[PDB]
């Protein structure tokens, strides 16, 4: 509803860490994909959400 | 000279601020041919003599 | 292959300036243009696959000696990548550029009696795709302006509604129109979709895929020219500049 | 009663001399006040709430 794509994805990753705190592997794996995806910039963040 | 590799973001979303207009140097050169020529000849010769 | 990779009107018109007419001629015997044949496509069927040969193909075909055949071979080169076999053309014509043939009076070819409907039927237009049809309309427009038959170009366009909609918009004598064109005329290129090495059924489709897969290999070869990495190594004549202009125009 | 007033300041004008020459001096000061003298790009996209 509001905010930017970069802000949308970054805060979602923080919530994933909080929700799945008993399973740290989920946050680590998602950050691995975003690190490769996020080099392109906002387009890569859109690719990550896709 | 070696070519420069910009990042992939700078190729897609890169913008610059340049004037892109070249003013003529003739008004100074034509009015003062003696002074302008002496200035540039001295500057060049201060470097060529050091080869 | 090189002609089929030209995307803009500026790039295509520049290529027609450099390329001599001999590249439009094939020097190979080929076979008869229109003939019902049985071909072998073993990846799909055991039974032989029926097909009909056409002028717009990647292979040489027999062409008439008159000026009509020479014009058709030029168009077939642009839209299919291979020309026709027209025997014993003078050396003066063969060294001339393709653009000079279509847009200059210095050559001795007479084209005033050309009929666009007959040519469009011979170089089968119901079989071409949108990009191929756009390239053909560029060749027709260049011939019309050199000949003064600009009205005959318009009557032909009005008789075919889909061709009028997709007809490229430029003036064959003004370079400013060429630069402003946003049309895409690339038959072959880097494919966004996944392109495999499988064969295709029709002669046109299988021949086109050969050019498509060849361009990808040519893209990754050392002959390809990478502007972003070797722009300083290019000659000043061939370097990409905003003020580049065709001869005359 | 209520009204909306736009306050661009007060600029003294001297009579007997050319007005355009005085306008040019005040034009640079006006541009300084509005922050448009130097090359700029407006970013007001993030000034919002939902």
């Amino acid at each position: 509803t509001s905010g930017s794509i970069i802000n949308h994805a970054n805060n979602l990753n923080k919530v994933i860490n909080h929700v799945f705190a008993d399973k740290p592997l989920i946050s680590e794996t998602m950050l691995k994909i975003l690190t490769i995806d996020g080099t392109t910039g906002k387009d890569g963040y859109r690719n990550w959400l896709d | 000279y070696r070519p420069r590799r910009f990042k992939e973001i700078e190729h897609t979303h890169g913008y610059v601020y340049r004037e892109l207009n070249q003013g003529s140097l003739l008004p100074l050169v034509d009015a003062n041919l003696k002074e302008s020529s002496s200035y540039y000849f001295k500057k060049l010769m201060s470097s060529i003599s050091n080869v | 292959m090189d002609v089929l990779s030209k995307g803009s009107l500026k790039e295509l018109l520049a290529h027609l300036e450099k390329t001599p007419l001999e590249e439009a001629i094939s020097y190979r015997i080929g076979t008869v243009p229109y003939q019902n044949v049985l071909i072998s496509r073993n990846e799909y069927y055991n039974q032989l696959y029926p097909d009909t040969t056409s002028l717009i193909d990647g292979v040489s075909r027999e062409g008439q000696r008159n000026v009509n055949g020479l014009i058709m071979s030029i168009i077939s080169y642009v839209v299919s990548g291979s020309g026709h076999y027209i025997p014993n053309i003078g050396f003066m014509l063969l060294r001339r550029s393709i653009l000079d043939i279509l847009t200059k009076h210095d050559t001795g070819l007479v084209t005033n009696n050309l009929n666009y409907g007959i040519i469009a039927r011979n170089l089968t237009v119901s079989k071409m795709n949108c990009e191929q049809r756009k390239r053909m309309l560029i060749c027709f427009k260049l011939l019309a302006y050199k000949d003064g038959n600009q009205n005959d170009y318009e009557i032909y366009l009005n008789q075919n509604i889909p061709l009028k909609q997709i007809a490229p918009n430029f003036i064959p004598g003004d370079m400013r129109t060429v630069i402003h064109n946003q049309d895409q005329l690339a038959i072959v290129g880097i494919p966004a979709y996944r392109l495999t090495q499988s064969t295709e059924l029709s002669i046109r489709d299988d021949n086109a895929k050969s050019y498509k897969l060849g361009y990808v290999d040519w893209y990754n070869s050392n002959s390809f020219l990478r502007e972003r990495s070797e722009f300083n190594l290019i000659r000043l004549k061939d370097r990409d500049t905003k003020y580049g202009k065709l001869n005359g125009w | 009663h209520a009204l909306i007033k736009e306050d661009l300041g007060q600029w003294p004008v001297e009579t007997g001399i050319s007005l355009v020459n005085q306008a040019g001096v005040f034009a640079v000061q006006l541009a300084n006040k509005l922050g448009i003298d130097k090359p700029f790009v407006l970013d007001a996209g993030s000034n919002y709430f939902t």
